[PDB]
């Protein structure tokens, strides 16, 4: 439940932050394929897993990609996201449990590119809004 | 796991009265209908769409029975089912890829399949060990995922 | 995210366990923190946290009543739980997982009492019924 | 758990660059804002309200360092874990009444801040470790709540 609040902060942060936000995709999904290798269980048909594989790489800026879309839909993540969720839900069959990994994975990255930004007050209300991401995008599941 | 001889007692009185026909087949097709991007794995099962196309599927039926079958061994070894579990886990891990998170929808929906058919003879302290014996079952299915 | 059919469903068969709502609580409760004894840290000012005992029980047709309650608000759950969220998220300070847990352990109560009743159709509504109420409750934590 | 010796390394060089005086403090303090649930252990504490008020709070520093100092016994431990920690679980569980699912949320904060002071040394790989350890970690201190 994001109040105007965590969406000023979040956007204070992402304008901040969109200029690495490929790098920082790239390298949350290798971290979460590395650290939490449950979910490679979704990306057996790619020929490498491994952090700076191309695959990887590719793929993070689109999921990144997605999210920076989010920041602009905040009001209404739910219908915004609507689309992705019928593809998660439907298509891709992911277990919803696993957005939760990603954001953690997500936080780490951006503490490691941008630790002097990444305060307690921004790790709090982007934490939201993955967590707000994550609803959205499980909401078409059943 | 460190297990107690009453505990062991307990778990083999339920799987005594647990009817492997009965119990699989519904556990399994409520996991599919309860949780329906489970249903991604049963694609050669044909028509999982629906619950009454899923609780008529005979694939379905026959491979609940097999799930279910298969913890007799966890039945039967409450010293190791790390290691009995070992090569089931690494078949779920790198043949099938099941994400190890649905060994755990699948653990609550049978518990709630055999409290069903069970009724007030599952009490609290019976699915307190059963609970214990089902977290055991879950972590050694998804201990082989690297 | 509730549709008319999980409203419809869980209304039909709400109606049908209305009377033994007070058993389902009691054994709702006594479950959980018998099966889940993690959950047994915010009960240790209680006596006795046995299944069956005085708190157990009145605790329980407490929280199924609030429960019940939320049937009939499930246009809005999260206004309609506005002030119980409040409670559980300053008063109490409950962790938000706990919800889930107890959820559980009200489905296989359900499934004891009312195992003709407690279809598969059945099953699926009210576990999301269930979680949406989690979702109301758990609104204002943060 | 079973742990290779290059496992037992990249934990001990870790903790090696880890200042407990910094990351103690830091990790409990963000614990307490982004999920300020936990704060109602830490009554006693003085005013625990705000980022600001956690954030200057000397007895929420002082914390820190023992919570965070108390993994050096993990760290160095890395054979029995459980038994390292039973005394400190069943004082959790006993005498806290402290949800052991806050023992998750802080792994994981602390994990976060390790990454913001490690930078890039904190490699994918590394973390990998890290959270096989912060798991045991995690397991070990929810062990004795009954
Ligand atoms: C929670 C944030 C997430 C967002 C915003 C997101 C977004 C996307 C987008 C935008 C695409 C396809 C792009 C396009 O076709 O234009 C995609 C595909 C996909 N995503 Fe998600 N995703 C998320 C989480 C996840 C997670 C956690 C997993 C797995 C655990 C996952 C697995 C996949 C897979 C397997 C594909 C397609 C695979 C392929 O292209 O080979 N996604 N996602
Ligand atoms: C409760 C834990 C489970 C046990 C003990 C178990 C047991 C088994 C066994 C004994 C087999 C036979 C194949 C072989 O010998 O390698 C099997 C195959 C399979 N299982 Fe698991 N299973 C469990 C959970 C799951 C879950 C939750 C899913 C899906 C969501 C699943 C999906 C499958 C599939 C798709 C196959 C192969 C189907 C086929 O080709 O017939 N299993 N399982
Ligand atoms: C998710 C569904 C829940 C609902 C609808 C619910 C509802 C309530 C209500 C209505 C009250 C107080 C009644 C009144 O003052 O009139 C209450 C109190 C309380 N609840 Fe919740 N609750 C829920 C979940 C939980 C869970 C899962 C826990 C613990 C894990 C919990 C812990 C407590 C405690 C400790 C109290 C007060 C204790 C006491 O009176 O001594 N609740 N709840
Ligand atoms: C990462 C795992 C943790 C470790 C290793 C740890 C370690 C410790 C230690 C060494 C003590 C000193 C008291 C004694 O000797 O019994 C302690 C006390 C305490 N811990 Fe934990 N802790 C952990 C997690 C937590 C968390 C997550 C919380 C709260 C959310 C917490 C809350 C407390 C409180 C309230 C006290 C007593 C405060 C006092 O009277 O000074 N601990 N902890």
């Amino acid at each position: 439940s994001l109040t105007a609040k965590d969406k000023s902060v979040v956007k204070a942060f992402w304008g901040k932050i969109s200029g690495k936000a490929d790098v920082v995709g790239a390298e949350a999904l290798g971290r979460m394929l590395t650290a939490y290798p449950q979910t490679k269980t979704y990306f057996s048909h790619w020929a490498d897993l491994s952090p700076g594989s191309g695959p990887v790489k590719k793929h993070g800026g689109i999921i990144m990609g997605a999210i920076g879309k989010a920041v602009g839909l905040m009001d209404d993540l739910v219908g915004g996201m609507s689309a992705l969720s019928d593809l998660h839900a439907f298509k891709l069959r992911v277990d919803p449990g696993n957005f939760k990994i990603l954001s953690h994975n997500i936080l780490v990255t951006l503490a490691i590119h941008f630790p002097s930004d990444f305060t307690p007050e921004v790790h709090i209300a982007v934490d939201k809004f993955l967590a707000a991401v994550s609803a959205a995008l499980a909401d078409k599941y059943r | 796991v460190e297990w107690t001889d009453a505990e062991k007692s307990t778990i083999s009185a339920v799987w005594g009265k647990v009817n492997i026909d009965e119990i699989g087949p519904l556990a399994l097709a409520r996991v599919l209908i309860v949780y329906p991007w489970t249903q991604r794995y049963f694609g050669s099962f044909g028509n999982v769409s629906t619950p009454a196309a899923i609780m008529g599927n005979p694939k379905v039926a026959a491979h609940g029975k097999v799930v279910c079958g298969a913890l007799d061994k966890a039945v039967k070894n409450m010293g190791n089912i790390l290691a009995t579990y070992k090569s089931l886990s690494e078949t779920h891990a790198n043949k099938l890829f099941v994400d190890p998170d649905n060994f755990r929808v699948l653990a609550d929906v049978l518990t709630i399949v055999i409290a069903a058919k069970f009724g007030a003879s599952f009490t609290p302290e019976i699915q307190a060990t059963w609970q214990k014996f089902m977290k055991v079952v879950v972590a050694a299915m998804g201990s082989r995922y690297f």
